[PDB]
DNA sequence: TATAATGGGAGCCTCTGATGCA
DNA sequence: TGCATCAGAGCCCAAAAT
């Protein structure tokens, strides 16, 4: 029943999501370059803010414990970037 | 939205519950309507050109500019507007009204403007000589609905006026967007030459803006009311 | 690592106590 | 407040079981 609550994608809708996903990964690569920050660490901060406050936890590979204090610091560092970045 | 059916509301427009989005589609909630996948992008390109006309002095109303639809002249009797240069005719017809462009070699020697009420007597690519009638003008002639006159100069020679009109209008060109393409440009956007409108997998099939213009979205795949 | 693929499957007593309706 | 309906609780011992 829960499965049945998400409508299936149109070819257009499917390509849009797939396209945005690929582009998002390319964006994470760029932010690594600009900031000199771990791409994986960047991905978890981005992912943390999208999923919401509900899920926040340490990831086995990350060197820093991932908690609202650290994700705020890094999110605030990303928002401290120039417009084109 | 049923195939081929164009939407009533435009992308970005605030919408009340019950409002009709498309001929067969009615919205269930209040909020902002959003276009999902526009199939056809219509770009109105901006053109500003200087074109001439000659009229009987008694038939024309003096103004410094003409808004679309405004009455340009009223002719007591039918008048034959004649070529003032020899050349081959490039006839470019607007929604209503026409432009006529004489060229020798490839260099344009004259650009004439035929308002509404003026029927071309020539066809595209016709050779004309000085003094032969290009267009018949009968009764009241007025500006077409889609074209303006920003500046109007008038010279008087004998019993006629020669108007040098600085005319501004938009010429539409439609582009078809395929399912694997995404529109990278917003509704009502201003694009210059080289600007990308629609993007695609490979460099060809991309839509690059040909010249200065504004962008309009039509035939969306669906409308998302949020 | 790439045609497209998009919602499952089996089924057969008595007393006591809490719970959901006149 | 008084009454059905249902879920969950029970239902001998030892021997043996090839």
């Amino acid at each position: 029943h829960e499965i049945g609550q998400v409508p299936l994608l149109t070819l257009e809708e499917e390509v849009e999501l797939a396209r945005k996903v690929e582009e998002g990964m390319e964006a994470i690569k760029k932010l690594s370059e600009i900031t000199g920050l771990d791409p994986d660490l960047i991905r978890e901060v981005v992912r943390a803010k999208i999923l919401g406050s509900a899920r926040v936890r340490h990831i086995p590979g990350l060197k820093e414990t991932l908690d609202p204090k650290t994700v705020e610091e890094i999110d605030q560092k990303l928002k401290s970037l120039p417009k084109e970045h | 939205l049923p195939p081929g059916v164009d939407a009533l509301v435009k992308d970005g427009e605030e919408v009340v519950k019950g409002q009709e989005l498309a001929p067969g589609v009615v919205s269930r909630l209040d909020g902002v309507a959003l276009y999902r996948f526009p199939r056809r992008v219509r770009v109105e390109y901006v053109k500003k050109e200087r074109a001439g006309l000659r009229l009987p002095l008694a038939a024309w109303v003096e103004k410094e500019a003409y808004k679309p639809g405004e009455i340009l002249a009223e002719l007591p009797e039918p008048y034959l507007f004649r070529a003032e240069e020899e050349g081959v005719v490039e006839l470019k017809e607007l929604e209503e009204g026409a432009f006529l462009v004489l060229r020798r070699e490839d260099e344009p020697v004259a650009t004439y403007f035929l308002p509404v009420g003026m029927t071309p007597l020539v066809v595209h690519g016709e050779i004309v000589e000085k003094g032969q009638p290009l267009a018949e003008a009968k009764g009241l002639l007025r500006m077409p609905r889609q074209v303006r006159a920003a500046q109007v100069e008038a010279e008087e020679e004998g019993e006629t006026v020669y108007l040098t009109l600085f005319l501004e209008w938009t010429e539409p060109k439609d582009y078809r967007v395929q399912p694997h393409m995404n529109v990278v440009v917003p509704e009502g956007a201003r694009v210059e030459a080289g600007d990308k409108i629609v993007a695609a997998i490979d460099p060809e099939e991309e839509v690059i803006a040909e010249a200065e213009g504004v962008v309009h979205l039509h035939e969306p795949a669906s409308i998302l009311v949020v």
